[PDB]
């Protein structure tokens, strides 16, 4: 389930293992520290649906 | 692209760093002209210190570096510090150590609790170093805990004689630079900056005329003179002999 | 693997332990060289004390 | 009271004479160790660590030179000297006699 922390770990492992996943979903990490230094990074996870690995 | 960065200067009340006022616009680095290559050298040294954290941690040395800027008043030291902090997207932590409100313990605590990604500026260092009031306590606090990481500290003095050679040492003040009175290149670059587009020969003649007229002319005085003849380069050039 | 550990040094004010500053990076053990085998002896003694409650 | 569990306590002193033998006792200070001035192995390992990859014979000569020059050299002084010649091993080796 989503509540368990293994959800994100498994999604990251899937996107690291199956590099050629045509269908994907995005996860943007956005944090504005003090002095207004904006840090952004795009993390991709398998999109909702059925995937075969 | 739609966001313009700002520099937030932090002030210290009691024993805590507080946001002094509201965020301010970033002054362009090239606006503050120091010398032939002093700005380039300082920027390169800071970039090397920041972009290579592996070197310090692997060798077991604190990731702390400090610079000292000494020169006549009005030479553009604090303006250069602000421009550098804006360039590096850091935040300024202004601290007037000449004030007697803070003691050795308070100074050490303030330097230890400084915000991350922030430059700490200690102005009037010569004043209290002559004389809560302490001179050895300041250097003892400087060699304390080096914050979380990259405790870049800037200290400015009108003269370096009142200080001691012990201040200049690795693990302490690292790169001392002297910012002084304007030169020919300084004056011509200032004339080109304040007035956006004129005859370069006119700027050179202006610089030579001020160099002849005054020997210890400060950039602050140059800016003040330029304010008298705002949007009037020919009049300012004709009025150099008046100065 | 994406997380780097940190050492938090606690200071004491009044009669309570407080977090002094922010977490700091872990200095490598081999960076501090003490003697021929003093570090090894101390590490082994601490490991024996900890792993045998 | 020994805390919740595993109350590991570390105590450091510049000298042990000012203390008393009562401090060293089971249920108290358990393993006392003396960390002193650098040795040949200490100096060569420091030289190998600070400068990542040079001649081991050069490190040995460096260690011998500092051992000859000073008898009570401290590792903090060694680090301070290395800071003077950062990314400059040959210059530091040539400047040992200066120390
Ligand atoms: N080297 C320089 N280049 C451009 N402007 C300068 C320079 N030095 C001083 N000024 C101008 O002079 C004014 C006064 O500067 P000042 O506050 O006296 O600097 P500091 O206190 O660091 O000497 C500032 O508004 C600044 O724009």
């Amino acid at each position: 389930p989503a509540r368990d922390r293994s959800y994100a770990w498994l999604l990251s492992w899937l996107t690291r293992h199956s590099t050629r996943t045509q269908h994907l979903s995005v996860e943007t990490s956005y944090l504005q520290h003090e002095s207004g230094r904006i840090s952004t990074k795009f993390e991709f996870i398998p999109s909702p649906g059925n995937h075969f690995i | 692209q739609q966001e313009e960065g700002k520099t937030v200067m932090y002030t210290a009340v009691g024993s805590e760093w507080r946001t002094f006022g509201y965020p301010r616009r970033r002054r362009p680095l090239d606006s503050v002209v120091l010398q032939q290559g002093l700005a380039d050298r300082i920027v390169k040294d800071i970039r090397e210190f920041i972009d290579n954290p592996k070197w310090y941690i692997d060798r077991g040395i604190p990731y702390r570096r400090g610079y000292l800027l000494y020169g006549p008043p009005g030479c553009g030291k604090s303006s250069f510090i602000t421009a550098l902090a804006g360039e590096l997207e850091h935040s300024i932590c202004l601290l007037s150590l000449t004030d007697s409100s803070l003691s050795d313990d308070r100074l050490n605590h303030l330097l230890s609790v400084a915000p991350q990604q922030s430059l700490v500026l200690l102005e009037d260092v010569d004043a209290a170093f002559l004389s809560r009031l302490t001179f050895s306590g300041l250097l003892n606090a400087l060699d304390g805990v080096a914050s979380t990481e990259a405790r870049i500290v800037f200290m400015t003095t009108n003269y370096i004689d009142r200080l001691d050679p012990a201040l200049i040492r690795p693990g302490r003040v690292d790169l001392k630079e002297y910012v002084g009175y304007c030169s020919h290149w300084q004056l011509t670059q200032m004339f080109q900056r304040f007035y956006p587009g004129q005859a370069p020969s006119l700027a050179e003649n202006f610089a030579e005329h001020v160099l002849k007229a005054t020997s210890e002319i400060s950039p602050a005085q140059v800016q003040g003179y330029f304010m008298l003849y705002k949007n009037d380069p020919m009049g300012a050039v004709h009025n150099i002999e008046s100065l």
